[PDB]
RNA sequence: AGAAGACGGUCGAACUUGACUAUCUAGAGGAAGUAAAAGUCGUAACAAGGUUUCCGUAGGUGAACCUGCGGAAGGAUCAUUA
RNA sequence: GGUGACCACGGGUGACGGGGAAUCAGGGUUCGAUUCCGGAGAGGGAGCCUGAGAAACGGCUACCACAUCCAAGGAAGGCAGCAGGCGCGCAAAUUACCCACUCCCGACCCGGGGAGGUAGUGACGAAAAAUAACAAUACAGGACUCUUUCGAGGCCCUGUAAUUGGAAUGAGUCCACUUUAAAUCCUUUAACGAGGAUCCAUUGGAGGGCAAGUCUGGUGCCAGCAGCCGCGGUAAUUCCAGCUCCAAUAGCGUAUAUUAAAGUUGCUGCAGUUAAAAAGCUCGUAGUUGGAUCUUGGGAGCGGGCGUCCCCGCCCUCUCGGCGGGGCCCGAAGCGUUUACUUUGAAAAAAUUAGAGUGUUCAAAGCAGGCCCGAGCCGCCUGGAUACCGCAGCUAGGAAUAAUGGAAUAGGACCGCGGUUCUAUUUUGUUGGUUUUCGGAACUGAGGCCAUGAUUAAGAGGGACGGCCGGGGGCAUUCGUAUUGCGCCGCUAGAGGUGAAAUUCUUGGACCGGCGCAAGACGGACCAGAGCGAAAGCAUUUGCCAAGAAUGUUUUCAUUAAUCAAGAACGAAAGUCGGAGGUUCGAAGACGAUCAGAUACCGUCGUAGUUCCGACCAUAAACGAUGCCGACCGGCGAUGCGGCGGCGUUAUUCCCAUGACCCGCCGGGCAGCUUCCGGGAAACCAAAGUCUUUGGGUUCCGGGGGGAGUAUGGUUGCAAAGCUGAAACUUAAAGGAAUUGACGG
RNA sequence: GCGGGAGUAACUAUGACUCUCUUAAGGUAGCCAAAUGCCUCGUCAUCUAAUUAGUGACGCGCAUGAAGGAUGAACGAGAUU
RNA sequence: GGCGCCUAGCAGCCGACUUAGAACUGGUGCGGACCAGGGGAAUCCGACUGUUUAAUUAAAACAAAGCAUCGCGAAGGCCCG
């Protein structure tokens, strides 16, 4: 049965954005996953998206605007302190010049530049780039 | 995908958006609700009792005409089944199985889905002495079944 | 898949500790029946008496006597066959002598053409056989 | 004030005996596995390997093996006509 | 009673524990006998005196094992302290000097200390660092230059060899000083001390990996080399040597343990169709993992500049506010859950690790040191930081994520109002009488109010219901030809079988034809890359019995779920046991052929079996050689079931329904074709894709080939056997997919 | 009721193998100097100081052997060490 | 009947044997007579229990359950006469 929720957006999200779509729906909706497209929308690795409400859980069409490798998730949720961070960071990015870490801290669901300028640590969500 | 059964259908019913009462529905609540009581009384559980609302009454939802479930409302009035409705129907199938089984010693497919029949009652009973529902010393007796159904 | 569950240690490291076993030389070296074995007991040398000398046919491709000596060790009495290893160097090896055996170079295992020999000489009489063998010093008369 | 000594109790070494458990180890004979000799007999497997091969099971035969029953194609057929 | 699959209990340890060490992307893997802390022991046990402290052993008692002296009557032992012996070993130092330093003990400034310090042995290991430098001639070389190769020097850099050729130094001899308890060593410093500066650098290599010779002489598959490929059988790039080169250098080789390489243990981060590998299938407990949903946006001046950035201010309650009665203020009580998490703070031995400062002559080190001294400085300035220290425990901020709860038979929250029993203090101050509703606590009855209180109903699941659907299962029943046998009838000499025959049956009528009878199997054609079932498997008719997927649903419950060690059900064929039955086929067996042989392939016969009922067994190439659940990612035409919508044809009927076709749509299936989605070693796979851009949940399971699925132990079985399952030893490949060739009865 | 004779493997020794003669079929699975083996007190091992005894093993077995062969607990005033 | 709370059960009386524990004690003797299994490791045979030569053989012999075979449907099979 469906475990993760935010897993299952995000390689929805992923496989439309190799695929070359220009909508992705992602059908079951949380929170955590309008968070993280917040996260992404704000960083700009994707267009606005919108929310269909039914009185379930919602669904979300997001409009990819082509410049995103790789929205993966990391599923256990493994606790991050700001010691780790950083081998967190440079076992999952790219590099050092862009590529963000989203993870969920006291203060909210947010990127690891955020989460490093206001020193927090927290839980792993996922990352992009 | 099905619990004990290799299907992965998808037949349901899709509840409608509009939570709001049709305007052409004349029954009030109490109206409802006195038919709930009377088809109870007549024995039918709250499955069939929403069927026969459905079908005949016009009536969508007893949730959203009356705001209450139809458990609630016959809990409420103090006639619900001492068994849950599924329980008692797995119990059901499961008396029969056994009594077709006493006579046909080779239906080994029988006796399978009866093994699979008595893990659902047993998962079911779990679930419903968990939320106290269901005494918390109930046990299900494939000797002392047959007179609880039926 | 592998599990990955935030409360899965204890399962990651006894499936870790069990395939352990499935690999020779975890196997050889936390079994302990390896090193009963070894007529080395776990010792790098080992002094040993010589029983005899013997010569070793080489292997198919190859077709060479190879000059070998039966020793028995000081410790424990095990006989084994240690392969001289030079020219002339037998000629410095004579019954009785108390020769130090080494490995023979890859761990227990058999080099070369030398068919089942696992250890080769390195001193006799107390005296090296690289230092007979370059005439840098004498048999002990 | 009092020593030697004695009855009893308690810790209790140690000896004998028996049991259990660990390794090491002899053994008539039997039965295997490796290695080398162009040793003897056959040619079961690779081609349709000359009876297609193989699996499970059972019986039989100097030896590889053979045969019955069910299965697989990893087959020598992705196909055979209203 | 207590402890256990969250691994008890038992066993092993070549286990003293820790601070720490090696290795070093990150993560880890090994090692910690060893100088610091803690523990234990003094040959093995045991028991005690004294003392504050001992179950002390450089204290005692006894026994055991060793072992000393003896006049044989007795007496005395404990180096896993410092040295030093023997033994064991591959393996480890002097029976030296001193209490001078650091400290300890004592009645004590004074004695003692094999603690400890010093020296000796010491290539364990670590730091620095000699074995030469310069100049001038010849012969070369340079972007050299001077006339345009010609010849030279107004320059530079090597190598070859010399009466060069005179400069600098140590390594050593060795006086003194210094050091020191006394010495030694180092640093100073006299004097000797270098031209094969013979005052002599070695250890391993020169086919590849891997830097370096297709040199020469021997040997001739010998000797030998070779970690691995390999070299050597008379022209050796590989052996034995010479020469010359290569690498490191006062060090280098070898053996062994261990680490990296090893993404070949894979948490990060491996694989499992064909290479080794997914259990035959399903259920299922522990374990692990679990859908969505409860505060968001609005504010003011400081403001990462309302500068529509925003340090940021946020536009809990009640108790004496300590500046019985003030607004001049901030303390006493509780948290409208309990946790995980995150940040901060405390407490966390030193040494070591990182790291600050400091010219030890540099460095490893060490914790030192620096400023002036004009000679009066009748002395000044410092340092001896800091970081990290897992997990567990403590404290204070935050509340996203995750678990957990509150009100459903209201036994609910809050405002009060009745009627109850006691009591710290009352003071209706002479004591005593005390009234104390005094103050709060004791239970209990009737109210008001809360918007009074149940999130939604998952393209999660269970259940109900409707019409179907299907070689799904069990029981009974019906039919079909065929085969075999038998009885009659007909006519005949062959019939059968084979590559050819033969065994065999036949004037006794064999085979053949006809009519019947009996028995037991088997359900052809229809029958399909069609259906159903968890798989194994399931196909004559009809009836009965329960079961089921899919579909339809504006039905119900409301997370009840997914995968699952242990355990459980079923599980082809063969095989086993008991009873029936035994037509055909047919292991074993017999015979005839074939053949060199023929225990076979071919033929004839034929036992067990094959059939049914009941009981075992639990194995198959039990296959898709391919776990399950969930999501996403191309196209197309079909097919099966169910549902929905449409021109028409058809069946009867008078029309619609309902069947049979035709055209589509939806959902769940068996599949197929195609594709540069992508993957893969490729074959190939729309899954074997969404994987270095590596993490959806979870189960099993592989670690080169053999030995070996063997031995042994355990367990199951009547047996056959099933499950669990090694090691010694051996081996450099064994394998997979594709290509070319060769070959094919 | 259930056979003979010859030759044959790179040391010897055996004979997997090959020839023939013959039978109605040539003794299979097993078991053994057995209560069944003459030779025989067989040979080897074990038990003892010493064993024609016992046990274990071998098998061309004068003359073992399958409705009886081979095992196997319990039992036996059975025979033996 | 207004008239009260054993409700953690009390009070009195009577009664068999049996078991367990402790102290003391005797010249270590105590199932003191009587009653009352020696044990173990194997081999052969017979499965066992049973039976047998009264008056020399109690056994391995016979029987036995189990297994297999044969005859017979009554005008019959087997047997007496
Ligand atoms: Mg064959
Ligand atoms: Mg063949
Ligand atoms: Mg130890
Ligand atoms: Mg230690
Ligand atoms: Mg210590
Ligand atoms: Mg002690
Ligand atoms: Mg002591
Ligand atoms: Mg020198
Ligand atoms: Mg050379
Ligand atoms: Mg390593
Ligand atoms: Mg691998
Ligand atoms: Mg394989
Ligand atoms: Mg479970
Ligand atoms: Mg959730
Ligand atoms: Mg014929
Ligand atoms: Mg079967
Ligand atoms: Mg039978
Ligand atoms: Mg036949
Ligand atoms: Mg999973
Ligand atoms: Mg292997
Ligand atoms: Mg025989
Ligand atoms: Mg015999
Ligand atoms: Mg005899
Ligand atoms: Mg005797
Ligand atoms: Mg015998
Ligand atoms: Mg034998
Ligand atoms: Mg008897
Ligand atoms: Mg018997
Ligand atoms: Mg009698
Ligand atoms: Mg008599
Ligand atoms: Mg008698
Ligand atoms: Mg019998």
């Amino acid at each position: 049965v469906r475990m993760n929720v935010l897993a299952d957006a995000l390689k929805s999200i992923n496989n439309a954005e190799k695929r070359g779509k220009r909508q992705v729906l992602i059908r079951p909706c949380s929170k955590v996953i309008v968070r993280f497209l917040t996260v992404m929308m704000k960083h700009g690795y994707i267009g606005e998206f919108e929310i269909i409400d039914d009185h379930r859980a919602g669904k979300i069409v997001v409009n990819l605007t082509g410049r995103l490798n790789k929205c993966g998730v990391i599923s256990p949720r493994f606790d991050v302190q700001l010691k780790d961070l950083e081998k967190w960071q440079n076992n999952l990015l790219p590099s050092r010049q862009f590529g963000f870490i989203v993870l969920t801290t006291s203060a909210g669901i947010m990127d690891h530049e955020e989460a490093r300028r206001k020193h927090t640590g927290g839980k792993i969500l996922g990352f992009f780039f | 995908g099905r619990m004990h059964a290799p299907g992965k259908g998808l037949s349901q019913s899709a509840l409608p958006y509009r939570r709001s009462v049709p305007t052409w529905l004349k029954l009030t609540s109490d109206d409802v609700k006195e038919q709930i009581y009377k088809l109870a009384k007549k024995g039918l559980t709250p499955s069939q009792i929403g069927v026969i609302l459905r079908d005949s009454h016009g009536v969508a939802q007893v949730r959203f005409v009356t705001g209450n479930k139809i458990l609630r409302i016959l809990k409420s009035k103090g006639l619900a089944p001492d068994l849950p409705e599924d329980l008692y129907h797995l119990i059901k199938k499961a008396v029969a199985v056994r009594k077709h089984l006493e006579r046909n010693r080779k239906d080994k497919d029988a006796k399978f889905r009866l093994i699979l029949i008595e893990s659902r009652i047993h998962r079911l009973a779990r679930y419903y002495k968990t939320k106290r529902v269901l005494p918390p010393n109930w046990k299900y007796e494939s000797s002392t079944a047959s007179a609880l159904v039926a | 898949g592998k599990c990955r569950g935030l409360r899965t240690a204890r399962k990651l490291r006894s499936h870790r500790r069990d395939q352990k076993w499935h690999d020779k030389q975890y196997k050889k070296a936390h079994l302990g029946t390896a090193l009963k074995a070894n007529p080395f007991g776990g010792a790098s040398h080992a002094k040993g008496i010589v029983l005899e000398k013997v010569g070793v046919e080489a292997k198919q491709p190859n077709s060479a006597i190879r000059k070998c000596v039966r020793v028995q060790l000081i410790k424990n009495g095990k006989k084994i066959t240690a392969f001289v290893p030079n020219d002339g160097c037998l000629n410095f090896i004579e019954e009785n002598d108390e020769v130090l055996v080494a490995g023979f170079g890859r761990k227990g295992h058999a080099v070369g053409d030398i068919p089942g020999v696992r250890f080769k000489v390195v001193k006799v009489a107390n005296v090296s056989l690289l230092a007979l063998y370059k005439g840098k010093k004498e048999r002990p008369r």
